[PDB]
RNA sequence: AAAGCGUGGCCUAUCGAUCCUUUAGAUCUUCGGAGUUUGAAGCUAGAGGUGUCAGAAAAGUUACCACAGGGAUUACUGGC
RNA sequence: GGGCGGAAGACAUUGUCAGGUGGGGAGUUUGGCUGGGGCGGCCAAUCUGUUAAAAGAUAACGCAGGUGUCCUAAGAUGAGC
RNA sequence: CCGACUUUGUGAAAUGA
RNA sequence: AAACUUUAAAUAGGUAGGAUGGCGCGGCUGCUUCGGUGAGCCGUGCCAUGGAAUCGGGUGCUCCAAGUGGGCCAUUUUUG
RNA sequence: UUGAAACACGGACCAAGGAGUCUGACAUGCGUGCGAGUCGACGGGUUCUGAAACCUGGGAUGCGCAAGGAAGCUGACGAGCGGGAGGCCCUCACGGGCCGCACCGCUGGCCGACCCUGAUCUUCUGUGAAGGGUUCGAGUUGGAGCACGCCUGUCGGGACCC
RNA sequence: GCGCGACCCCAGGUCAGGCGGGACUACCGCUGAGUUUAAGCAUAUAAAUAAGCGGAGGAGAAGAAACUUACAAGGAUUCCCCUAGUAACGGCGAGCGAACCGGGAGCAGCCCAGCUUGAGAAUCGGGCGGCUGUGCCGUCCGAAUUGUAGUCUGGAGAGGCGUCCUCAGCGACGGACCGGGCCCAAGUCCCCUGGAAAGGGGCGCCUGGGAGGGUGAGAGCCCCGUCCGGCCCGGACCCUGUCGCCCCACGAGGCGCCGUCAACGAGUCGGGUUGUUUGGGAAUGCAGCCCAAAUCGGGCGGUAGACUCCGUCCAAGGCUAAA
């Protein structure tokens, strides 16, 4: 971002060096999800179905109690980063459902 | 039996001398050369040498 | 213990006697160094016996970012911009680095200067006898080539000591060097307390 | 009223180190990418106690006994 | 009739945590002073008097005793007696 | 010795939600 | 009358015996006093026959460190 | 051992072997090199008897040159007295005066912890003219250290021998 | 009353092959004490050692960041120096103790699985035969569609386009390193003592050879050698040095333009708990058990936690000299 200060103390500290924009790189994307493996991705979801904690998430949401789903999953999953993203999946997963 | 206090091979071989002090010996060996009477005294048969 | 001493700190409490490392085969260390470099440059006859081209870079950490120092390899930024490409860069002795990034044009073209130059000094043999191509040398060019020895490119370690005399203006004078010196150490320890009132601003305001 | 007296008991005894926990204080410091924000460690002064009381966390037996020692030390002799 | 014949049956049981028991076993400890040591006692902290020989210091399992508390007054002070 | 998790599936009722 | 004393020895204890002393002058104080009043200090000038006997170079200052930390006898005081 | 000729232990005799060493850290004393620097110790170049020697790098490697704080952080605004070696002046000299190192004692200032303090100025929480302190520092107002060697001591190592 | 194809699995003295054991310096993995120190001792220390059980090579292991840093940032592995007896850890007691930065030694990157021949297994093996013999070719059988080969590995890449730029081998003679052999200067001149002259005395000589050994006593010169090198023989060679004939393309790569694609490793990470280990401290690694993933996603930034922003890298597959 835009260069240092030129104080050697204070906010944003340092020396002047005129700041380069660094072109992206792969492993920019890395991850990015991609339309075929969604499609896999999907296919096999179906297929194989839901697990017991996932169905348990499902019917917490459906009544809505999301702080009780939130607690399930990250007993479950481990960590409170993973678990919210977990809740965040499967309700996106109920949404699509009762869209139709 | 062993010998008491068996001598080891980490024993201090080697010392060192600062190297200002191994310039000032080499300088001060030079200037002691230049003196007949020390080059005699040290044992050297010096007795045509001409200069 | 006994009288007002250093108290003792002696690591000498495990089995010392068994892994004592004595140097005594240092001599003939240097001795077989010597020998592999000078195998190692009868062999690479004509190249350098420095090896490949590496950049000026900073060091890190605060004691040393003054002092620039030599670097694993341009990144593909400069090889793609000097007009050396990323494979053919260590074919023609220069190394590459990949995981390096460039943040400051400052950078960047100095290490665009040393691959500048490297690329005016450079001579290439052809891979064939008669077979010239485009990137080798003229043939007069190539037969006065030596094996240069030692840094064919010195890398200055900082920026010359030179102090010079100018004048002492009166709006030099006047600036209060120490009271901004604390003013902005105030800025980096109110930086909490002042975002947060601001926050609160736009919350209730 | 004042001079003054008063930093515990008329004076001589009535008591407690390190580590740890806990408490009090600044609108204090750190959590080392910058912040908000609980937690944690800090700094100064206390308490919880070591009574073997300058402060190990600790029951017996041995005639089945072992070792390094002791006449610094008993049971026999002698001596006062 | 695609079941070798029974009995128990998703309990026993295997795996891992969790609590109780565990001299069966392991490790170790089992203070000091002391007219030998053990038992006794505390002379280990500590006060007053004496010994302590008219400054101070002064020991013994010497003597006679004390202490591990009590107190918003039995602290401060002023007045009166 | 004991509890929980695990191998551990299938379905039925009675009390609790 | 060791754990009583009015009285009260002898030996032993402490301090002083000048040059690290005093007096004048003119200054400081944020102390002190009713107050140049004191207290002390500060600058300066004067004095001070060495301030009882004897004796004599000093641990005067410091560093590093050893061994020792079982005692025993005697005249006198003295506890069991 | 307080006490050995001891009725205390060891000792028949001879020959040879036989017991405070070597290493890492530190400390005082001394010698030597240089001296606000000093170390060339890991490497490189050289080396025609050489595991030696010699050269090189350091512009920040270690120690030192700056300390106080637990940490954020701040970081020495320029010294007087008493006594004193020795030098110099006056006197015929006795005696006096001046300059007075080191060292001892004394009283202060400056930096930091902790407390205290607030004219001004600024980016409003920062600066800090003035004034401080029965407190604290392994500080400062003295640059004295770096390197090697040696003896003694300490400690860890088998660590004086059994 | 059958002939079959596959799958699983048999027995084969079937054709051809690979494995066990040994030595201990160093290297890899598991296991794993205590005397001692702590002036006792019980965690700690001894020690992540000794012993035990296994695995290799000439080195082994490691190795191309799911890294450190907070910088103006660096850039695989390994070792030396300093970091540093420091941060840390510890009945915060005795004690224990690394790392980043920097300086040096040496330096090298690579290859797979995936979506991607489907007009066509283009791949591999074994038998047999031929030759130019570490291989190559012709033919048969078989493996393989539960995927061999080819492109690709995140630095990218797949495509489309482009003036353009880059591609093949075989001889010959050597040089270099390795081993071995043959040869290579000069008194044995005169006198004495002596068993012996290698000793004394005289006269001479070599020396790029006075290292050393032998020989009847202190031998440069009697012998072998040593200095200088010379001559011949034989290996491996695949390192490079110069000459000759063969001339490199419509395929691959590079460079540039594009914007559409852009797949990246699962009982794996991560979490809890338990034991051990560590300097690693609301837990450094490792392991068991249970929990159990993700694709605007995952791991780190040395204090547990929620959120906003930032820096950083992309694991769970593999190989890799030198120091
Ligand atoms: C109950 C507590 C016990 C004691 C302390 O915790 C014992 C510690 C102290 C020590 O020396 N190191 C240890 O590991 C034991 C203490 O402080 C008292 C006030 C009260
Ligand atoms: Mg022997
Ligand atoms: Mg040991
Ligand atoms: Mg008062
Ligand atoms: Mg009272
Ligand atoms: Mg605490
Ligand atoms: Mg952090
Ligand atoms: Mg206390
Ligand atoms: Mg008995
Ligand atoms: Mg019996
Ligand atoms: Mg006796
Ligand atoms: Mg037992
Ligand atoms: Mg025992
Ligand atoms: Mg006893
Ligand atoms: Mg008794
Ligand atoms: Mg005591
Ligand atoms: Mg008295
Ligand atoms: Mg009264
Ligand atoms: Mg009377
Ligand atoms: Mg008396
Ligand atoms: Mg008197
Ligand atoms: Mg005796
Ligand atoms: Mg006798
Ligand atoms: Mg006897
Ligand atoms: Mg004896
Ligand atoms: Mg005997
Ligand atoms: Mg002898
Ligand atoms: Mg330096
Ligand atoms: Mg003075
Ligand atoms: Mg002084
Ligand atoms: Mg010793
Ligand atoms: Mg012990
Ligand atoms: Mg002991
Ligand atoms: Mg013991
Ligand atoms: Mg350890
Ligand atoms: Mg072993
Ligand atoms: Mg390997
Ligand atoms: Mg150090
Ligand atoms: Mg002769
Ligand atoms: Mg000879
Ligand atoms: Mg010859
Ligand atoms: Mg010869
Ligand atoms: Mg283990
Ligand atoms: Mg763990
Ligand atoms: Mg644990
Ligand atoms: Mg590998």
């Amino acid at each position: 971002s835009q260069p240092k200060s030129g104080l050697f103390v204070g906010i944003n500290k340092g020396h002047v060096v005129t700041k380069r924009e660094l072109p992206p790189r792969p492993s920019d994307r890395k991850g990015k999800g991609t339309k075929r493996v969604h499609f896999v991705r999907n296919l096999i979801r179906e297929v194989a179905g839901f697990a017991p904690y996932e169905k348990r998430i499902t019917e917490l949401l459906k009544v809505g109690k999301d702080k009780r789903a939130l607690k399930v999953a990250k007993r479950k999953l481990g960590t409170h980063k993973r678990a919210k993203k977990k809740r965040e999946e499967m309700s996106s997963v109920l949404r699509k459902m009762r869209s139709a | 039996g062993r010998m008491f206090a068996p001598t080891r091979i980490w024993r201090k071989w080697h010392r060192r001398v600062n190297v200002r002090l191994r310039r000032v010996a080499v300088a001060s060996a030079l200037a002691a050369t230049a003196v007949p009477a020390i080059v005699t005294a040290r044992g050297h048969r010096i007795e045509s040498v001409p200069e | 213990v006994k009288h007002n001493n250093v108290i003792p700190n002696g690591h000498f409490k495990k089995h010392w006697q068994n892994y004592v490392k004595t140097w005594f085969n240092q001599p003939a260390r240097k001795q077989r160094r010597r020998i592999a470099r000078q195998k190692k440059a009868v062999k690479i006859f004509p190249r350098p016996t420095s090896g490949p081209l590496r950049p000026i870079v900073q060091c890190q950490t605060r004691k040393y970012n003054m002092k620039a120092r030599a670097g694993r390899g341009f990144t593909l930024e400069e090889l793609k911009s000097a007009g050396i490409p990323k494979k053919l860069a260590p074919t023609i002795g220069i190394s590459v680095d990949h995981r390096r990034k460039n943040r400051s044009l400052e950078g960047m073209q100095s290490n665009i200067q040393r691959l500048k130059t490297y690329k005016a000094k450079l001579v290439i043999f052809p891979r064939r006898a008669r077979k010239v191509k485009a990137g080798d040398s003229t043939p007069e060019e190539l037969a006065n080539a030596t094996q240069v020895q030692g840094d064919y490119m010195p890398i200055a370690r900082g920026e010359k000591r030179s102090v010079e005399v100018v004048k002492v203006t009166e709006e030099m004078k006047e600036f209060k060097a120490y009271g901004k010196l604390r003013v902005e150490r105030m800025n980096q320890r109110q930086l909490g307390a002042r975002q947060k009132k601001a926050a609160e601003a736009e919350k209730e305001e």
